[PDB]
């Protein structure tokens, strides 16, 4: 059965080779889509990025604390979270 | 399967590499429209940082704000966060009241 | 039968294509009043926290009173409500 | 059972070693084209470290904002979880209550 | 029985071996190859590990914080799940 | 219109606390205490029926484990 199957593979696999010549091609393209939207992301983020650090961390917390408000809101679609102070020695025992 | 799905596959990817440049130009339209989702809250950073890095005064009582929104919606939550004894304080008869309620002083804030 | 479905899939693809076309023209639309509807909330933002960077907390102090009546009865529906300390080495067990 | 088989394996395996440097070829090409998966991957990663080590401005935002987009998922989430208290300083009236998030004045962030 | 089975492992190993050599040889291209899958990910992890010993740990903690998403994507899929502070005294329990 | 007499709301709010504030700075806490006993019988009445009313200690190294 693999001496049929391995010609057949072969032949699979030249086609795929030339194939996947152009489809490096074509990662080249995609990679500049995949890029430039994650990007579209990150840029996005980028020129969050100047704001805060010409302004200052103005929205660093006040989207800590503006999406803090995301926390409240989407905790406990399950039944178990919480948290703990710091700069303190708590006894951490998570629930059941 | 693989061998004509291969070939048709390389003539669709010739096709679909120039249908790629023009994902490209699709991709840097997302690119814009993600760059300005998260550039709206950007002008919130650009402003709040030039009106905040001078002194967190807005950042002090948005964390009060966000503590009363975070409460707010901890109604609706389930959560099992908590707080524990002594800050909001309402060991209401307390120094710890003198510095819960006077830690408003600044400095200690 | 299964090349007409993946000849509407890629048909829809190419929908989707148009449909980020006119996307980038919302996009142009939002950056104006994307940009801009921040301004407004973010000024209301801008002063309070001039206001605040001159003198501190002023606001949710009359409004944990006010906020408290209204949406801290939208907290008086909050079942589980305990009052945190800080500044002293705080340890904790916690709710199940 | 295994003495034709052992034998057709070695036969089948001059074709393969064949086949094998043919392998070496296309996932070779499967390899540029894995590199490039998480090459993408890895360009965010380029993108982000440009962007964001000389000094976390959207990664202090991203802290944030991907803190929230994991707990814009914890609905999915039934982790039971522990963020620490003075992190988002439900201590009100504290004196490290603005010792949280006066840090906005650089030097505590 | 342990004689028939005994010959005919002795038959059946002279084939092996002989076999075994070139599958030894085919592995030498195999091995070649499946360096060449794991070049997929790993020369990813090459050019990955470049750009951000280069560019310092952007997305280090961006996959950390992006893709930390992940975290909350998947955690849950059971039921005891968790993540949890340190920097403490903290004396973790687990549950049932 | 609000600048105007929301500017005034505080004034309002904010000259009983003026006065409050100068009268506690000066003394301390004398009808935030002696009403939290007036308000212990109305507003602890609204907070008595706060179920799991509990205490704790301070002033020392005090260490919690709270309920479960």
């Amino acid at each position: 059965k693999e001496f049929t199957e391995a010609v057949e593979a072969k032949q699979v696999a030249q086609q795929e080779a030339e194939r996947a010549r152009f489809v490096v091609e074509k990662a080249e393209q995609q990679k500049k889509a995949a890029i430039i939207s994650a990007e579209g992301d990150s840029k996005a983020a980028e020129l969050i990025a100047n704001s805060l650090a010409t302004a200052g961390d103005g929205l660093i917390e006040l989207r800590k604390l503006e999406a803090a408000e995301d926390i409240a809101y989407q905790l406990s679609r399950s039944r178990n979270i919480t948290y703990l102070p710091a700069g303190q020695s708590v006894l951490l025992q998570l629930p059941q | 399967r693989e061998y004509t799905a291969a070939v048709e596959a390389k003539q669709v990817a010739q096709q679909e590499a120039q249908r790629a440049q023009f994902l490209v130009e699709k991709a840097k339209q997302e690119q814009r429209q993600k760059i300005v989702q998260a550039e709206g809250e950007a002008e919130a950073a650009k402003m709040l940082g030039e009106a905040l890095s001078k002194n967190p005064g807005y950042i002090k009582l948005r964390k009060i704000r966000a503590a009363q929104n975070i409460s707010k919606t901890i109604a609706t939550s389930q959560n099992r966060i908590y707080l524990t004894a002594d800050n909001l304080v309402l060991n209401l008869q307390d120094e710890s009241f003198t510095r819960g309620s006077d830690s408003l002083i600044k400095g200690k804030k």
